């Protein structure tokens, strides 16, 4: 199985920034995609940003230009640099990874999630 | 579970599946307004032939049958299956396999061998937009420059060469399907239309340039997969393990990845490209299957 | 250590490798006196193309190049290139440009041109006599004749699409086993794929036979190839190491599972069977060859 | 790893008959060819008869019409029925088998041989 270790949650002053990190270990494959989902209070899950092993990236329109996703392949870790944060960004942020193979269907893993609060 | 594979043939070692031509270039056109629903060169990744698609390269846009009578100089011809058996209209296909899947005046040679037998051959044109183009009904018409030397009731073969013309009155449109049963009837059992379902993506085509009998133009035929891919997928019949196969266009000399694409389970490619026109790539390049992915995977910009 | 395989395509799903035609029937002729040394459709079992053999079905008996000038009717001179448009280098170790016709006769087809806004075009029926002294593809030059008298352009990109034969009359010199003189007169062919023959008593060559269209006249001419073009394409890609000189293959009816007969598939890419009779082979069109084992001369083929 | 046990050798009156048998065991394959070779005194080895799994048979011209080879696949055994024997048939008779595979080169095995003597004495 695959394990995802999340970090970088907490309380942040509006207009400020936060960096989330997700490190994958275990039965990981060379071809993959890692991303973040978030769930705002009294709302449903939404894609924030994802990055693929080929280098492609996908962003939600709500965070385009403010958030940047990247990775360090040597550490099998992805980073979410969240800049210019506003109260509406307040949510639980979840790490997601899909591992891909030529010989098997895509296999998915997910993280416990970290609380990000933007206020005052 | 048998592993999915693609032919390792390079671009210069591939053939168009919608007309008997070598693949010349890879091509994209995001600004295409027409619905893309060609019927030849249609095969799922697990080897299911669709539309009017058959395996023989000689079968593409070919017709077999017998001339019934003269109707310029026009001739009526019953069409059979390419293997010589009569075409059954009640079969779940749009038309006999190998039937042309686009509007235009297709130029070629009609040849006959009588049931030692006598022989004859003449240049001919088949207008696929014409009301009397009804292959689903087992009947088509062709015109000849020759006025008399065509025999009724004798075995007849059509060998495709190119287009008669691409002038305005020749109605060449590679994405407009013929009316297989002619006027006032709808086409049936068609292979489904194809399109990118993701923003920033467009269809990737294998493009071949098609000869002209006369006039001005540089007309081209775009197919979703080359005929060699159709033949390969059909034989392997490998189970598809997701809805999108990730393929990389690889330079074998250097080992470099020129770009990556999605090979969709219905048998077509998409790429992340903003530009239209030919794709600048080595002709000894080839697509390599690297993994089964899903919509969470994002293609790198081309 | 990759396992050797054949395509599972049936007879009706196969194409001739010496002319762009569907396979019609399997055929034997033990009484053939001529040397069998065709140059197209030649591939070893471990994937080495030989003779003038190339991969494209559209490439077989095709020519690319440019008409230089007009020269018994209306005749035209044409420089020939490689099929990919690069110039042909005579010093290469091949008999002729890949795809060049490998037999004597009057090959009938269409010559088409697209000039170097929109380019002008023209196409006309043409005949190429491969027995003619002026058929010299190895020298990068061939001749073709047209019924059309004037509408062919010099110095413009030219393509020949093969359709059939012009004639099989005595004066048309059709002989499928007679090689052309690729460099013309008084020169010898070079870098030829080797001749093939049965080397065991009671065996003869097995052919994949296709019937070829005629522009006019009387006849039912046929072209016999050693292996279908799909086999060439398949063998080339796999490049599976050959584990003996002879692969044992069985012609199998998939509907019934019955073995109709067995054959030897030799290393140089040809089949032999134990058959005394000549003529077509009576077999289902949904039959196919199945690779069962690598054998040697100690194995004796069951009579057909 | 194939074993061949030969049997049926001995002395025989000319014009008489003999039956040789060769049974194969061990790492045998379904596709095969089994045969007999012989070496006459002061002479070299020569093929007598062989039979293949597909049903094909091969005979030396010297024994055609007199000798018959056959097999019982259930027992993995081949038989050589030698009729109308003459003194010139006197030799050591060797069993030979080739085992064939789609995944490996042909593998050969041979028997120790049995003496067959044809003479009035």
């Amino acid at each position: 199985d695959v394990q995802l270790v999340e970090s970088g949650g907490g309380l942040v002053q509006p207009g400020g920034s936060l960096r989330l990190s997700c490190a994958a270990s275990g039965s990981i494959f060379s071809i993959y995609a890692m991303g973040w989902y978030r769930q705002a209070p009294g709302k449903q899950r939404e894609l924030v940003a994802s990055i693929s092993s080929g280098g492609g990236t996908n962003y939600a329109d709500s965070v385009k230009g403010r958030f940047t996703i990247s990775g360090d392949n040597a550490k099998n870790t992805v980073y979410l640099q969240m800049n210019s944060l506003k109260p509406e960004d307040t949510a639980v942020y979840y790490c997601k990874r899909e591992d891909y193979s030529a010989y098997a269907p895509p296999s998915g893993s997910r993280g416990r999630g970290t609380q990000v609060t933007v206020s005052s | 579970s048998k592993p999915f594979t693609l032919p390792i043939l390079t671009l210069g070692e591939l053939t168009n599946s919608r007309f008997p031509l070598p693949i010349d270039v890879l091509y994209t056109n995001p600004n295409e307004s027409a619905i893309v629903q060609c019927q030849n060169g249609r095969c799922t990744l697990d080897g299911e032939l669709q539309g009017t698609t058959q395996l023989l390269p000689t079968g593409i846009c070919a017709f077999r049958g017998k001339v019934t009578q003269q109707v310029g100089t026009h001739w009526n011809m019953t069409v059979t299956n390419l293997n010589g058996t009569p075409f059954d209209p009640t079969e779940d296909v749009p038309a006999p396999l190998g039937t042309p899947d686009f509007s235009g005046q297709i130029y070629g040679v009609i040849s006959q061998r009588n049931t030692l037998p006598a022989n004859r051959a003449h240049e001919a044109v088949i207008a696929t937009y014409s009301p009397k183009f009804t292959p689903k009904l087992g009947n088509i018409q062709f015109s000849t420059w020759e006025t008399q030397d065509v025999s009724s009731g004798q075995p007849t073969k059509f060998t495709p060469v190119g287009l008669a013309s691409v002038d305005a009155n020749s109605h060449f449109d590679q994405w407009t399907l013929p009316s297989y049963s002619g006027a006032l009837t709808l086409n049936m059992n068609l292979a489904p239309s194809v399109a990118p379902v993701f923003p920033g993506e467009c269809l990737l085509f294998f493009r071949s340039f098609i000869p002209l009998k006369g006039g001005y133009g540089n007309p081209a035929i775009d197919c979703l997969m080359p005929q060699e891919w159709v033949q390969h997928l059909y034989q392997e019949s490998a189970p598809s393990l997701s809805d999108v196969a990730l393929v990389r266009y690889v330079n074998p000399e250097t080992g470099r990845t020129l770009f990556e694409a999605k090979l969709h389970r219905n048998g077509f490619l998409t790429v992340a490209r903003n530009s239209a026109g030919p794709v600048v790539a080595p002709t000894n390049g080839y697509f390599r299957f690297d993994s089964w992915v899903n919509q969470f995977y994002t293609l790198a910009p081309m």
